[PDB]
């Protein structure tokens, strides 16, 4: 039980699948001209 | 030690390089007033031409099996 | 991290092998996970900076107990987090840019320090 929880804690081989981040900074859209069901979500006003 | 010895003979620089560049015996024996061993012009060319003197998974291991397998007057010495 | 600093200061210098032993399994497990930026994700972006402190903790931790003894595995674990970046770049407006190599840099000189003490 000692060693599972370790395990569970510091999952060492199950977690990383390939390690191929693209480590750039997501870039997030503003814009009010284009009509988009997740624009909508995040632009209330219309 | 042993330098000094070999600048006192003459024809050391001659014939040294003479061996380095393997001229045959007939260049040799046109401007050189003593007896060369062929012999030994052979045997000395023969020791100086003697030349017996997955992209990712593997990451996680080298940088393991690299850096983690701790390995236990000038140079002049080459 | 708390505990175990408390066990290595407790046991400092004296030696032993059953703490040895057990930080050695914790740096072996806590290893691979240190400094994998896999999903940019900020919850795991601050739970794997934790992983980063807590490494650096059993990495001191395991040196302390263990000191002047001048151990393998233990500088074999040691030589591994000092070498390697890692972190973002490499494989495993202007201000801006600035602050976010500054964030970066900042966690390299954090690692750094902890291995080599």
């Amino acid at each position: 039980g000692i060693n599972k929880v370790l395990d569970h804690l510091a999952p060492s081989e199950l977690i990383k699948p390939v390690k191929s981040c693209h480590n750039k900074p997501s870039v997030l859209v503003l814009d009010d001209r284009i009509v988009d069901a997740a624009t909508k979500d995040l632009y209330v006003n219309g | 030690f042993v330098k000094p010895y070999f600048q006192e003979r003459k024809h050391l620089v001659n014939v040294l390089l003479y061996a380095m560049l393997d001229l045959p015996e007939e260049e040799l024996k046109e401007k050189i007033n003593f007896n060369v061993d062929m012999k030994a012009l052979l045997s000395l060319v023969d020791t100086l031409h003697d030349s017996d003197i997955i992209r990712h998974a593997m990451l996680y291991e080298h940088i393991l099996n690299y850096y983690i397998a701790w390995v236990p007057k000038s140079s002049y010495i080459k | 991290a708390g505990r175990i600093l408390a066990m290595g200061i407790r046991f400092a210098s004296t030696g032993n092998l059953k703490i040895r032993n057990i930080l050695l399994s914790l740096v072996d497990k806590f290893l691979p996970l240190y400094q994998y930026p896999g999903k940019q994700n900020l919850d795991f972006r601050l739970t794997i900076s934790v992983i980063n402190v807590l490494t650096n903790v059993i990495v001191v931790s395991l040196s302390m107990v263990m000191c002047a003894s001048g151990d393998l595995e233990v500088l074999r674990r040691v030589k591994y987090l000092h070498e390697v970046a890692s972190g973002p770049y490499s494989d495993l407006s202007d201000p801006t840019a600035y602050l976010e190599d500054k964030k970066d840099i900042d966690d390299h000189y954090g690692k750094f320090i902890s291995t080599n003490l």
